[PDB]
């Protein structure tokens, strides 16, 4: 039925800022206010306005302040925008303990103020950074507590895996490992987004020498749109969360599906068979790695626009003939195909053009663990000397919690590899 | 698989009604049925039929003698870690309960008791002492596809079977016994609240356990008469039993065969079938039916 | 002597709706009105499928069940929407399911009584009740889960009379849910225990017939239902029509099912899509023409029952019908004597000048059970989407208990390819 969006911390906020704008454009809601189906994400407030079911939280104003500034200012309620004066400082230990504690009760209560006008809520979609102050810290704490106040209700996280070039912070790897540990036993399914992969797609495709955040976010916007879409329009693909995940995660170990967007092509018609063909192409992923190496244990195809199954079929047939199928031992050959006739609308001054048809493909491969390694190594190697640990012990964390968390990442990397044939 | 037949003597009622005894057992493996017949012209004659079994017992054979050549040789099987089953099969009033449970009443004089007696004797033998086993007993009856714990006041139990297919009887009560007198107390208790007369399947079990694991198990079964349409469940179980036993030396399931499934699937499993026969001329058709069923069972050996 | 018809869950409702409007025009019945058509027969046994009310009117003895309005109002504002008795519809309102559990325990039980209490009215109204027949799907849940429940509760109130079902067994192609195998297996078990005869309409078979042999590209749920709907009229003909047999439906049972375990029939139809006789038999006995994904070759027939249709000479039929179990005389179990019976009726179906239909209790059906048990143990392996049921109240071992019962059914059918 219903569906709350939560955006915590800079990356979280800005990403959502850009996909709540693609949402509006998709459903045609003039910023100001007005124009079920569209109801999954909005609450028809007042006798005009349309307003989102979202909450934005950051531990410094800055980011949120620009939201209450640029158009869309009217779009939200003043309450759904929570801000916190003192910064997260860039260390989980602060976001999860010291500085968080102070704002958790006020957020927690407001999101419940939102869930109250929702006859039979469904779950939360949460957007946050992997490394990064409050993105790691506060998130982790939110999720712990959301699990206390909302037993069943699923939690779908949209995480941003950090990458050297689209500037990180030295301590980033600590933060990532840290949150992903606590946060793991509390999420149902999470969508990782490698900032290197998106920086990468903006280069090979959009042809931008210096990709901005505002440039990256736009693209991510689209991937997210295509992911939710199904449950916004409505009678189409992955209906009512649950049957969304029941489709991708075979094991409680929160599995992170690998996302691949269809045709990304700059402004200023691609064949149904061709875009599917571009979906089994590493250069177009969302997490830098490669599944021609690992195995697949559940494939998903989410189309949008002008498409008849008649082709989608013949495109699959030929997509297996001269390709690396490599499906895993004990699991069918998935391919829950979903088509959503509603065409892919893109932002007006955007860098990508209108497209006749687009695909999405969400696969849960074992090769996604190649990213869990790339992070562990960084962490392991710094921790080898307590590199920056003292800043965390400083806010009140135990040196043990650092072990205890990497300890899980050692385990996860094992599980992932263990699923192989 | 071992198949035997036991003829019971004519009882008071039958002798009084002047019932003719039409059964002879001239040797330890041969049973003769002197079947009365009439030619078309009404002339009386005998079609004397012969059946051969591993062991054929006459009317003078006591329960101890019968026990010695049927269930006794199976006790060792459970100490060797196998699964043994002994079935008493035949018509209503043929001697099934008398043989397995005691004369009638007297538990000690029946196969359940005698088998228990030898289980305690063997466990104390050097070759088995070091096994450090504990002896457990169970007593349940199957009536219309339903299982009832006779040691837990006819409590109706549930029978489940995963996908791997082993069966489990949820709630069946296992009682620790350390003496034959113990076993005799559980047999009296169970027989006291059983649904004499058939209508059910009786099954008294002797289990051997050491450490969380089952070492061996012996299931002694007192079957329902082989001769209100519940006879359909009884006939299906008997048909199912036959195929399970034959499958041992090489469906259309029923409760009985579902519960005893694990005792026919293992490679280290033995079974003995004892066919009870009422010697009276009036029961000749029931006898032939019992004997032919028996023939097909041993046919797999 | 007289039968009531329960019809539940989106698929069932749609399937049966076509059945109804198909036999109704066979008998010559208006959306409400009565007879109209120069035929005279029809009305003899119209009794059997139609409790008749006020004035002329005919109103079918049908109960409509679902756990979400939509599908029902699809019928009402549809083909013969006006035909069914108003308070005979039983709405659900709440969440559907598409998860067995919900329909056989939580959201299911909720309704049961209000339906049971309406079947109870129809039944007790019957002059001499013959039994019930229900249509539903085995995959999904608002009819595969409430249905198997509805029937578990009909026996108990009606051990007496017999239970008949047309159940659509689902496939990997043309399916809405990843869970179907769970829903399927969970019902198959139930059917085995409380029904006398069950017809298997495999959707895999169904799709194959439309595209693999009918040039029909995208198979709607529409031209697909047209197959099932035509088949269902063929299968019942002898109980709704002449004065050749009469069909106690119990006679049909006692004669088609040699073994208790309710044996499942694979049906087959003669001409098709939306006919010499030798040409008709050759087709009606062809795998390429069965309603279940099987292939009687990889298995013998226990008993077969065939029913022709249209003005044709039985002299030829009895001749050709012998000529099949001759050129194929190895595939008819020889431990059951005259195990293949044929009935002829002379009132043509829709279009079709000639027609035939086929009912087969064949050990090849084993093939079908094996393939759903293949995706089941293939998912219940590393306990898949299972937490969706655990949650609605079910126990982990109630799955193994179903799986176990089901494989036996395979291990029994495979036991009877004996001698
Ligand atoms: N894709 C994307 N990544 C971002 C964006 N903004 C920051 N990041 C990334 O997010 C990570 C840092 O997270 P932050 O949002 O700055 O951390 P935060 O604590 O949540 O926010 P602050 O309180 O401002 O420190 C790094 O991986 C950055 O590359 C954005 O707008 N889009
Ligand atoms: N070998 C035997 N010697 C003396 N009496 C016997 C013998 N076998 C059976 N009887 C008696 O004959 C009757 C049959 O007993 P049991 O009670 O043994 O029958 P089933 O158990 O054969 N009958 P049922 O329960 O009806 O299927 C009882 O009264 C026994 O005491
Ligand atoms: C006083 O203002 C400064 C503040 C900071 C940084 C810095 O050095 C470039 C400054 O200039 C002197 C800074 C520093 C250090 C880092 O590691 C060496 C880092 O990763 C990152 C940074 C700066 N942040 C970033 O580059 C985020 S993408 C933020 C903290
Ligand atoms: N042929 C036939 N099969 C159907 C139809 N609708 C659904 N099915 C099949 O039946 C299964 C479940 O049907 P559904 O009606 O959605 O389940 P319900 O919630 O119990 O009503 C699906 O997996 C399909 O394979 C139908 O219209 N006709
Ligand atoms: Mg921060
Ligand atoms: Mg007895």
């Amino acid at each position: 039925r219903e569906c709350i969006s939560i955006h915590v911390g800079q990356a979280g906020v800005q990403i959502g800022n850009a996909c709540w704008e693609l949402y509006c454009l998709e459903h045609g809601i003039q910023p100001d206010g007005q124009m079920d189906s569209f109801n999954t994400f909005f609450s028809e407030t007042g006798a005009g306005k349309h307003v989102p079911r979202a909450v934005f939280v950051d531990l410094e104003p800055t980011v949120i302040d620009e939201v209450r500034t640029g158009t869309y200012r009217q779009l939200f309620h003043p309450e759904q925008l929570i801000t916190g004066k003192e910064d997260a400082a860039n260390n989980y230990a602060r976001g999860h303990y010291t500085i968080g504690k102070e704002i958790i009760d006020l957020v927690l209560d407001r999101i419940r103020k939102l869930a109250d006008q929702c006859t039979g809520l469904q779950g939360f979609s949460v957007f946050h950074s992997f490394g990064g102050g409050t993105g790691s810290g506060f998130t982790s704490l939110l999720m712990e507590r959301l699990s206390v106040d909302y037993g069943k209700k699923s939690k779908l996280e949209f995480s941003i895996y950090p990458a050297p070039q689209v500037s990180t912070a030295v301590v980033e790897p600590y933060n990532s490992i840290l949150t992903t540990h606590t946060t793991l036993e509390h999420s149902d399914c999470a969508f990782m987004v490698d900032n290197e992969a998106i920086y990468d797609i903006c280069r090979r495709n959009l042809d931008i020498e210096r990709p901005t955040y505002t440039n990256l976010n736009r693209l991510i916007g689209q991937i997210v749109s295509s992911i939710t879409a199904s449950l916004r329009f409505d009678g189409a693909l992955n209906v009512d969360l649950t049957e969304f995940q029941t489709n991708l995660v075979p094991y409680p170990r929160i599995h992170f599906p690998l996302a691949t967007y269809a045709p990304v092509i700059s402004a200023e018609q691609l064949s149904v068979a061709e875009i599917t063909n571009a979906c089994f192409e590493p250069a177009n992923q969302m997490v830098k790695c490669d599944p021609r190496h690992g195995k697949y244990m559940a494939c998903c195809l989410l189309y949008r626009g002008d498409v008849v199954p008649k082709d989608v079929n013949a495109a699959i047939a030929t997509i297996k003939t001269k390709r690396t199928i490599q499906f895993v031992d004990w699991c069918p050959t998935g391919f829950k195909v979903g088509i959503n006739y509603e065409p892919p609308t893109v932002v007006p001054g955007g860098d990508l053009a209108k497209v006749q048809r687009a695909v999405c493909m969400l696969s849960n491969t074992t090769a996604i663990a190649e990213a869990w390694a790339r992070l562990d190594h960084k962490f392991d190697l710094m921790y080898a000397k307590r590199a920056f640990v003292h800043w965390y012990v400083g806010e009140g964390m135990e040196e043990g919690e650092f072990s205890e968390a990497r300890e899980d990442m050692a385990a996860l990397e094992k599980d992932y590899e263990e699923v192989g044939v | 698989i071992c198949v035997c037949v036991r003829k019971r003597p004519l009882n008071k009622q039958e002798l009084a009604k002047k019932e003719i005894d039409v059964i002879s057992v001239p040797s330890k493996c041969l049973l003769l049925v002197h079947e009365p017949k009439l030619k078309v012209d009404l002339t009386k004659y005998l079609e004397n039929q012969a059946f051969c079994f591993d062991f054929a017992f006459d009317e003078t054979a006591s329960n101890e003698v019968v026990y010695r050549f049927t269930a006794r040789p199976l006790v060792q099987t459970i100490f060797e870690g196998g699964k043994a089953t002994c079935f008493a099969y035949g018509q209503t009033g043929s001697g099934k309960t008398h043989t397995m449970g005691g004369d009638l009443q007297n538990a000690s004089k029946g196969i359940y008791a005698m088998a228990s007696r030898d289980v305690f004797l063997l466990k104390n033998q050097p070759r088995y002492r070091n096994l450090n086993l504990e002896v457990y007993v169970t007593f349940f009856e199957i009536y219309n596809g339903k299982v009832f714990d006779l040691l837990n006041k006819k409590a109706k139990l549930r029978v489940l079977e995963d996908s791997r297919q082993q069966v489990q009887v949820v709630g069946l009560q296992e009682y620790l016994v350390t003496c034959a007198d113990d076993v005799i107390k559980m047999i009296n208790m169970g027989s006291a609240c059983r649904t004499n007369s058939s209508r059910s399947h009786a099954c008294f079990q002797i289990l051997l356990r050491t450490k969380g694991r089952l070492h061996g198990k012996f299931s002694l079964v007192d079957l329902a008469g082989n001769e209100r349409m519940e006879g359909a469940e009884i006939n299906k179980s008997l048909l199912a039993l036959k195929e399970c036993i034959r499958a041992l030396g090489q469906f259309r399931e029923s409760k009985l065969t579902q519960v005893l499934r694990d005792s026919f699937i293992g490679e280290n499993s033995r079974t003995c079938m004892i066919a009870m026969i009422s010697p009276g001329i009036s029961s000749c058709e029931y006898t032939l039916n019992t004997l032919r069923y028996a023939d097909r069972v041993k046919e797999l050996s | 002597r007289e039968i009531v018809h329960i019809q539940a869950g989106q698929c069932g409702n749609q399937i049966g709706a076509k059945f109804w409007e198909v036999i109704s025009d066979e008998h010559g019945i208006d959306p409400t009105g009565s007879y109209h058509g120069d035929s005279d027969l029809q009305l003899e046994r119209i009794n059997v499928y139609y409790n008749e009310a006020a004035g002329n009117k005919y109103v079918p003895r049908a109960i409509l069940v679902d756990l979400e309005p939509g599908t029902m109002d699809s019928v009402r504002s549809g083909p013969f929407g006006q035909i069914f008795r108003p308070d005979n519809f039983v709405f659900g309102q709440s969440g559907a399911g598409n998860n067995w559990a919900k329909g056989h325990y939580t959201e299911g039980a909720e309704l049961v009584d209000s339906v049971l209490d309406v079947v109870r009215k129809e039944s007790e109204s019957c002059d001499c009740l013959q039994g019930f027949q229900l249509t539903h799907s085995l995959g999904g849940g608002t009819g595969s889960g409430m249905g198997t429940l509805l029937i578990s509760k009909i026996r108990e109130e009606y051990p007496d009379r017999i239970m008949n079902t047309f159940s659509v067994v689902p496939s990997p192609k043309v399916s809405d849910t990843v869970v179907e195998p769970y829903n399927a297996t969970l019902s198959v078990h139930q059917l085995v225990e409380n029904t006398d005869e069950t017809y298997c309409i495999d959707n895999e078979a169904l799709y194959d017939i439309c595209f693999r042999t009918l040039k029909l590209t995208t198979p709607t749920y529409g031209d697909l239902n047209h197959l099932v709907s035509a088949t269902m009229s063929g299968v019942t003909t002898c109980l709704r029509f002449p004065g050749q047999l009469n069909a106690d439906l119990r006679k049909l049972a006692v004669n088609m099912v040699p073994f208790p375990r309710l044996h499942f029939f694979m049906p087959g139809f003669a001409p098709l899509t939306s006919l010499t006789v030798p040409e008709l038999t050759q087709q009606m006995f062809d795998a390429k023409n069965m309603m279940a994904a099987c292939d009687p070759r990889h298995g013998r027939y226990l008993t077969v029952a065939a029913v022709f249709r249209g003005r044709m000479s039985m002299k030829e039929v009895d001749e050709q019908m012998l000529n099949v179990q001759n050129k194929n005389s190895s595939y008819f179990v020889e431990w059951i004597p005259n195990n293949v019976k044929t009935a002829v009726c002379d009132i043509p179906p829709r279009g079709l000048k000639m027609s035939a239909t086929f009912i087969g209790n064949s050990t090849a059906i084993q093939e079908l059970f094996k393939r759903i048990s293949e995706q089941f143990t293939a998912m219940f392996r590393r306990k898949a989407f299972l937490h969706w049921y655990t949650g609605e109240g079910m126990d982990e071992m109630e799955f193994t208990e179903a799986e176990s019962n089901m494989n036996d059914l395979v291990s029994e059918y495979q036991q009877y390819q004996d001698a």
